[PDB]
RNA sequence: ACACAGGUGGUCAGGUAGAGAAUACCAAGGCGCUUGAGAGAACUCGGGUGAAGGAACUAGGCAAAAUGGUGCCGUAACUUC
RNA sequence: AAUUCCUUGUCGGGUAAGUUCCGACCUGCACGAAUGGCGUAAUGAUGGCCAGGCUGUCUCCACCCGAGACUCAGUGAAAU
RNA sequence: CGAUGUCGGCUCAUCACAUCCUGGGGCUGAAGUAGGUCCCAAGGGUAUGGCUGUUCGCCAUUUAAAGUGGUACGCGAGCUGGGUUUAGAACGUCGUGAGACAGUUCGGUCCCUAUCUGCCGUGGGCGCUGGAGAACUGAGGGGGGCUGCUCCUAGUACGAGAGGACCGGAGUGGACGCAUCACUGGUGUUCGGGUUGUCAUGCCAAUGGCACUGCCCGGUAGCUAAAUGCGGAAGAGAUAAGUGCUGAAAGCAUCUAAGCACGAAACUUGCCCCGAGAUGAGUUCUCCCUGACCCUUUAAGGGUCCUGAAGGAACGUUGAAGACGACGACGUUGAUAGGCCGGGUGUGUAAGCGCAGCGAUGCGUUGAGCUAACCGGUACUAAUGAACCGUGAGGCUUAACCU
């Protein structure tokens, strides 16, 4: 039954009485405006928009506001739609909290992975670094060959290469909820997911059991 | 790490106090050894009144190393240097009759009952 | 060869058109001097905003 | 690209970031309005903004703080003086900047960078 | 976000000393080993103590001549039975390195008294 | 070739430290390396610190590293003593 | 072996394995006593080997710093 | 032969299937457990150490397994440079000798300022038919497709006995990827303290400059493995080898012909990402623009009057954005960032003051003094009120309904 939108805000760890430190990924979901349902308006199918909050009235646009403009003249911080399937929902000033996991395991998370700039070699393919000694011809940090001798006259399609990290989401689908706390905003997931504190996070029921 | 060449103190009677590492056991591609895992020891200088012979090859499990474990209790565990205990080459089991400072309890298979058992350790 | 032959004038012109120079739009004019400036820039008479800010 | 680490580097050592921008806010206490490039505006700051803040509460004697700089017989009896009964007051914001375009073309970026409060 | 500043302050232990460096103060903990809950002490002397509030670390070392144990404790973990505070130690180190490769008669510290 | 990190017989010998014309700080005296300004990417020249092992590297323990002062004790094999 | 092709010979010492080394055997394609034959004090920024020490050589590199790089305003080449 | 640099090695590729390991099937001189053998199969996995300059080879230790091979027996404007193949000299030896030796021993040169394609990353211009914003759909592509041990089945089937299984769910490692700094190490020239020599302030104190961050010990933020966590699922579709039913050619028989179901780790998907320049530019929603006059062979032009939206950029405060661009929060209808204030972590009890001691120095007033990134308060400082582009309902045909 649809999915929910909200912050990374940190990582933290989970005191077990196992003695490991475990991480726990904090997960902070304000509740979802969830300001317009829909009626067969694109391609023969039920939907939600769902909505993650508002922007600053001083900082809007027209194009943008007129998507919200029945619940606020504020816009929504995130156009996001989900599939209504399980369900049968009309549109109310009513926002959708973390309680819509509170029977539910086992689930996905769509991040903002890690900003690196330029990323390198070492840091972004796990390259190794070639022999610092004999005498050392400005090759200390080289990939040895890219390719082989003029047959293919080409680099491969698909090679690995120096190039940045970021402007990335990667999902990842080993997630399951801790807290779900519906008055403390606070979802809480077992392990770590991509991106830093501020990198904003989608997630929705794993069809991986 | 316990890994190629490094020097080690054996944990077993009668016989001399220093063997050297040469290789990893159990699984593919082998760097490191953690403790609780098998590793192939060189008797590096024996004496006569031990039960093996200097450079010859056995088998030991790592009991002790000076960075030691953090992944049973969560929290790190490290000890003064690093220890094995030296293995029987056919029957397996130490080779010796006594054992040397404290011991691993993590490692689960059966053919080490006779260290795995060891009240002093728990 | 070190080139195998000569690029076409055409090549020098294409990057011209991604080498558009900077020569800046909206200029300011001041609220006491007869200058126009740069909108967070002191005039070249020394006043900003029709503040006096130096001397001349 | 580290952008998590923050603080401006602008060129050489710290020891001749720590003696010039030392020398240029002696100089910045004589004319209490400077030109320089932008970056060294930004920069000057911090070696200004403490000696005012040192004189921001009224308390008598240890005037041996801060007493190995700023020492020249031109500049040194403005150090509490006239540094706090000028901006004490204020609760901070000490001083302003403002661009002035390049230099001689030598494309360098200027600005002017004052006290809130100057006298003549 | 304030969340993580409540979380690690809300979860805080209410019967905790706080110690120092060349202190011992005999740490027990439940092992977890078998279904007949165990209690272990382990002694030595601090070298690493405090702060991090709730994350605080706390680690011991036996100092035993010729081959001893140092170990992780930290003040706040879930395993940790109790600190039952035993000696003073009169060392002026925040981290007691010095002494972390000691076991002899250089080894022995004043036990804070006057 | 050029206003180029070069060549270059002779004269002179302050103070603290040091054995010293080493080297470290300074006089008297001289100079600010005559293209610069931002940015704070890898990579690269040259530097600083580094877990747990160790030559496992390389045709070559290459390169790096340890040692190191300056007073006294002590000091093998081999020897034509 | 500063000399021996098949041949990475043999044994003792030795290494986890040694076409390494040292010693022994003579089992040296024509080593052999003034270019000597062989030992050998002293000398070695010395080849072949060992141990002991020490390490960013390596496992495997992590961070920190300047000066280039990058970007900009001016001066402005060569092979082709 | 007016040069197209080598063997092996480091480092990194790509393909074959004659399959080293993985899955399926039929035999075995295969009781059970297994091994070897053959018929289908190439997505996934495929040694380390030593001697050697060395492929190959041989030796050591192991693994699920240590595949058989192509590419100029791949990979020197990528790296190496021992053997090779010279500059010098030496041992053996032929010859009177210069000299010579796929005979031997040491010493020993790896230069280059990349073109057009490309590959990895990143922008700008045009077009989608009046101009922008954001989703949806999915034509299409990329990611990815191993394995030991241990439990249960069960000490069951099987077997005097020794020994001992299906099915495949679960735990736990290995290899290989993916992500993260809350942990734990290390670092920390934007923090504090200790200190050698000397220079400054006339001297001393005190504080600072210089000498590798002068030397020394801790360390926040930031980062990152030596630290941390997590994978490649369930199901569906369709197959070759192959297992069978029903049954004919061939009144019997038979798995193939008709008819049909099953059958692999591969294939088509599912999953995860990106994807409409998908010009084949879709579909939808949101937003902006509602002005005419004169002239005529015009899905077009000529003359003239008035006139400047949406959004992005500019502009500058700047972030958990960063080579430059690009992204993003905020911009006085102002917490966007400093200053000032406060808290957090780090450092460690100072100077002034008083006491003890001949003094170095110590103690106490003083848990002192100091300070940065961590995250709150406060408009004290700066992002002003604008402007230049971008315009005025947008062509033609057919079907329908109104006219």
């Amino acid at each position: 039954m649809i999915g929910l939108v909200g912050k990374k805000v940190g990582m933290t760890r989970i005191f077990t009485e196992d003695g490991v430190s475990i991480p726990v990924t904090v997960i902070e979901v304000e509740a979802n405006r969830v300001t317009q349902v829909k009626d067969l308006a694109n391609d023969g199918y039920r939907a939600i928009q769902v909505t993650t909050g508002a922007k600053k009235a001083n900082r809007v646009t027209k194009p943008e506001a007129g998507h919200f403009a029945k619940a606020g003249v504020e816009a929504g911080r995130g156009l996001w739609e989900f599939r209504l399937a399980e369900g049968e929902e009309f549109t109310v000033g009513q926002s959708i909290s973390v309680e819509l996991f509170a029977d539910v395991k086992k689930v996905d998370v769509t991040g903002t992975s890690k900003g690196k700039g330029f990323a390198g070699t070492v840091k972004r393919w796990n390259f190794r670094t070639q022999d610092a000694t004999h005498g050392n011809s400005l090759s200390h940090r080289v990939p040895g060959s890219i390719g082989q001798n003029q047959t293919p006259g080409k680099v491969f399609k698909g090679k690995k290469m120096a190039g940045q990290m970021g402007n990335e989401r990667v999902t990842v689908q080993s997630l399951d909820v801790v807290r779900v706390d519906a008055e403390r905003n606070l979802l809480l997931v077992k392990g770590a997911v991509p991106g830093a504190t501020g990198s904003d996070l989608i997630v929705k029921p794993a069809v991986k059991a | 790490m316990i890994q190629e060449q490094t020097m080690l103190n054996v944990a077993d009677n009668s016989g001399a106090r220093r063997v050297m590492c040469i290789k990893v056991l159990g699984g593919s591609h082998r760097r490191y050894a953690g403790v609780g895992d098998i590793i192939k020891i060189t008797i590096k200088e024996a004496i006569p009144r031990g039960k093996v012979k200097k450079g010859d090859v056995l088998k030991a499990v790592v009991v002790r190393t000076k960075k030691g474990v953090r992944r049973p209790d969560g929290s790190v565990i490290r000890f003064d240097g690093n220890a094995c205990v030296l293995l029987n080459n056919n029957s397996e089991q130490p080779i010796g009759t006594r054992i040397f400072g404290p011991v691993t309890r993590e490692l689960r298979s059966e053919k080490f009952m006779k260290i795995i058992s060891l009240a002093p350790e728990v | 060869a070190v080139q195998q032959n000569k690029p076409t004038r055409s090549k020098r012109g294409m990057r011209r058109s991604h080498d558009a120079l900077t020569a800046v739009t909206s200029l300011s004019v001041d609220k006491t001097s007869g200058e126009k400036h740069l909108r967070h820039h002191i005039t070249a008479d020394g006043y900003y905003r029709g503040r006096k800010v130096i001397a001349k | 690209m580290r952008h998590r680490k923050s603080g401006r580097q602008l060129n050489r050592n710290s020891s001749h970031r720590q003696a010039m921008f030392r020398n240029m806010a002696g100089s910045l206490v004589r004319h209490e309005i400077i030109k320089t490039t932008l970056p060294k505006a930004k920069e000057l700051r911090r070696v200004v903004e403490p000696l005012i803040t040192l004189a921001k509460t009224d308390s008598v004697a240890n005037r041996r703080l801060a007493f190995a700089r700023t020492r020249d017989n031109e500049i040194v009896a403005k150090l509490f003086n006239e540094l706090g009964p000028r901006f004490a007051s204020r609760a901070g914001g000490y001083t302003r900047i403002l661009k002035c375009g390049f230099r001689a073309g030598d494309n360098a970026p200027m600005a002017y960078i004052e006290l809130v409060d100057r006298s003549e | 976000s304030n969340i993580i500043k409540q979380l690690e302050q809300e979860q805080m232990k209410q019967d905790v000393p706080s110690f120092r460096p060349g202190d011992t103060v005999e740490v027990k903990v439940w092992v977890v080993e078998g279904s007949k809950k165990r209690l272990q002490a382990f002694e030595g002397v601090v070298i690493a103590i405090r702060n991090r509030g709730l994350h605080s670390a706390f680690t011991v070392r036996k100092i035993s001549n010729g081959e001893g144990v140092e170990r992780v404790f930290q003040t706040h973990s879930p395993v940790v039975d109790s600190i039952s505070v035993k000696r003073r130690g009169a060392v002026r180190k925040a981290k007691l390195y010095y002494l972390r490769e000691r076991t002899g008669k250089a080894a022995r510290i004043k036990e804070r008294l006057n």
